[PDB]
């Protein structure tokens, strides 16, 4: 599920 | 314009007709579904029941069809081209499937396979619910970006195909292999009843597989057979007991090639690339989800 | 309306005795699993004691539930509806087990699946315990967001299904199939000999699976036989060596056919599908969480 | 204090000891290694090689030990408690081997599993190398938000063993299980040779499994073994071929029982709980990363 | 320094010859994969066509790689040193083919595995095409991030392979193990008929494997077999029906042993390592996309 995390990370750090 | 198109248009349009034809959808998909489950056979036993019901499902959606296209001045070019363009080919082969049904067999035997077609109409009850057309643009908008890492993980693929063409594609061609013990040095049995004859250290296990094969001509036979075996191991199925494990044992003392070669594969293909395409997969669509 | 409800209720919200009818719950779900494990003949061994301690645990739990009714007015509509009625449902079974157990038998032999609903007295567990609470209302709030991929994935199922009883359902029905060789090309025997009788390229292995039947009937045999294998291929077991890998070389020429539905079927479903309801499952847990 | 603690101590402390105690740490572990891929049998080859190869080894692990706890004032109490503690263990069961290899068999033959402790020697490199040390750190501080999925996954695996004791604990108890099939209906016979008795619609498949048990007793024949078949079910290893099929098919028209009970248990606990223990792991793990 | 050179390295900088040479590759790798497809045997039925095709593809690419190097003066140590460097040997390997093809075989029939490097041409599209290059590269730049993980790990599998090679390594030696069972307990046979003979509670079921070997020394026969045992565990593949089971019936009363042994190896290394693994690569690979 590694590729759901960075997929979270990235929509949520880009975001900020 | 047609003097009628308007008012008809904005009728197909409604709510109400839209949730209906997915009622008819969903219902000739289950009807579908209920013929295969309750009379599969060749012979059936209610054969009229499932032809005059596609035959009535089928003038449905053929009324539907022309009640859409009289609504868009009968264009489809301009308005909503692709699930149009697939109505369009789903109710032509629904007529063609009424015609056969009647006034002869119009289509050769060969291209039933568009007979089935009929289980693919169920797609379009993806353009009414707003679910799951958004699951499907964000699958649509997500495929292009995985290409890369897939045309990466296919050419690994066809490499370790040829390699295992090359090496194993005549491993048990006799239909048996020897696999060697370690009787006399484990405490099985003695050095002298060897060389008398009374054990031995060499076993000629068979190589049939359950397909009739042998262990070579089956797995890595040709570049394709071998391809598919691939497939196969990097789905992670069977891939030791039935692919890699007599291949590994066959070489009494070349065994590390064998090991490496299945252990590379798994490793690298499996782990590496099958997560390397599902994250950039993943990653694509929560990108169209946000 | 009771006269001394008030402190009654506020001493069933105690943390202690909260604590304590969870250690009661803990206790007989060990109960029934000793009962399994040291006991799970038919002919018993120690029957009583398993009944009288189930006896003993309604009990319990009879008057536990009473404290609690006697402390919300013995209404239970309006406090805590859902565990409440969950309570007064296992509660009630355990009254009719006492009374099955004392002076006949209430039930017909037919639904004793309701006398194996002891087990799912743990899940009161899980009102107790904040952590577990925590994790399954976390699970309901995200079910209905997976429930749009689900029903995609289904969908795509259920056509598979379809194809496959159309298309496999009767895969070595004489109880064997025939498999083509390559012995002239690849070196193991020379083209005379075949044309003189000694050798073949055809084995004519054998259809029959462990369950007696033959492959198209058991795995394809029908719509649910054939979605249940689609399940079974889905997750993964042995979707090559015993449901693929039999179509594919029954095929002399085509192995193209049932090669494309399962790579497509192992693709499309496996990967794709099942990453994207996990994905969003997860991602509505973690939306919980935070 | 020990007039000779200070200096001592912060030369144990130097880098290139920690170093060198480290090459020491690997290359006894390699040292097992070995021995087990090079002379693994009962009645060994070279076993003064090993014995006297692990003596060298205890002795230099017991000289580092006595530097380490005369550098700390021999307390080990204060400092790096941890780490000194599993130290003096494991040089205690050295110390306990070299005693044993020399002087008699101080331990009874019943808990040589103690002297199969060598093996965990290796942990110790995981204090000198700031990697591995980072590496378990996280999983340490990860475990425990574990803790509260695992014991909800292990309770619906507890149910559904349960559950499975007393559905299955006697399929095939006879050592055969019957099987019905669809043959006057497909048209592999007609239904006249049925009534005569040419074919049948049964065939008595016969239910022992490679271990000589039958169905029942092997995978669900108490509370234990079948927690253990869910497990495997839980890993995906042959839940069909082996577990659910014989069980789906084993009833004539209520195969509707065993094919919710090991696709419910598989949609759970597999794909919704495995992938919540899993994601929780690593959040906790990428918490602690950063 | 060449007259001409500095126009004749941007003719090879082109993007036209660039594209051009790609095609050439992936021709060729096309034209080994139908080798392999159409013409595996080892008696060829096409010979001429394979040979002369890989003596014209090496001349083009032999002509290609002097194009290059007569553009950078033939130096190739200042100016893309690593392509330059893989180009050279492939072509290298290229032109020791055509001359063994021509007059004689230079090299022993032991090296072929080098003639095999023609596959591996393919990867100089990598280069050429900038969305594998982005791929690869980011696998490059994660690979070490991953070495620690992987580097404990496989600490953990030499761990549980020593230990496998103590316990498991001769059972089942004889060729059969006894497994035991609850015959008069269960119901299907009375005390008596053990006592006088007619039924017993013990199965001298056998343990050969389909490799000819016994369970034990296949499949911990020795360190490197053990570990290759537990890499098959680790990846899942008929752990508990094949590795597991026979071992933990083979104990009568201490099934707990190969039990916790088995479960304590998938838990840890499967769930945990695997998916930190899998996890710090797809870290890294975000990290270098980002």
């Amino acid at each position: 599920i590694a590729a759901i995390h960075n997929a979270r990370r990235k929509k949520r750090e880009a975001a900020a | 314009w047609l003097p009628h198109q308007r008012k008809v248009f904005d009728f197909y349009a409604s709510q109400g007709v839209q949730y209906f034809t997915a009622f008819l959808i969903v219902s000739n998909f289950i009807f579908n579904c209920a013929e295969k489950e309750w009379d599969p056979y060749t012979d059936q036993l209610y054969q009229g029941l499932w032809r005059w019901g596609e035959f009535a499902f089928n003038t449905m959606f053929l009324i539907e069809l022309l009640i859409n296209f009289y609504g868009i001045a009968f264009c489809f070019w301009r308005y909503n081209w692709a699930w149009n363009t697939f109505d369009l080919v789903v109710v032509a082969i629904g007529t063609l499937t009424m015609a056969e049904a009647i006034g002869g067999n119009f289509m050769p035997p060969s291209m039933a396979l568009i007979r089935n077609l009929r289980a693919f109409r169920i797609f379009r009850l993806f353009k009414r619910i707003k679910s799951l057309n958004k699951i499907i643009v964000s699958l649509g908008k997500a495929i292009p970006g995985v290409a890369n890492a897939f045309v990466i993980m296919v050419i690994i693929m066809c490499i370790y195909a040829i390699l295992g063409v090359e090496f194993y594609h005549m491993t048990g061609s006799d239909g048996t292999y020897v696999t060697y013990n370690d009787n006399v040095k484990r405490g099985l049995c003695t050095g002298d009843e060897v060389e008398l004859g009374q054990c031995s250290l060499n076993q000629t296990v068979s190589s049939e597989t359950a397909r009739g094969y042998t262990y070579g001509e089956e797995y890595y036979g040709t570049f394709f057979r071998a391809l598919y075996t691939l497939f196969q191991v990097l789905t992670g199925e069977s891939w030791s007991e039935a692919v890699a494990r007599p291949a590994v044992f066959e070489s009494h003392y070349d065994s590390f090639g064998p090991v490496l070669f299945y252990v590379s594969f798994i490793i690298i293909c499996q782990i590496v690339l099958i997560n390397v395409v599902v994250a950039v997969l993943l990653d694509k669509m929560v990108e169209e989800d946000d």
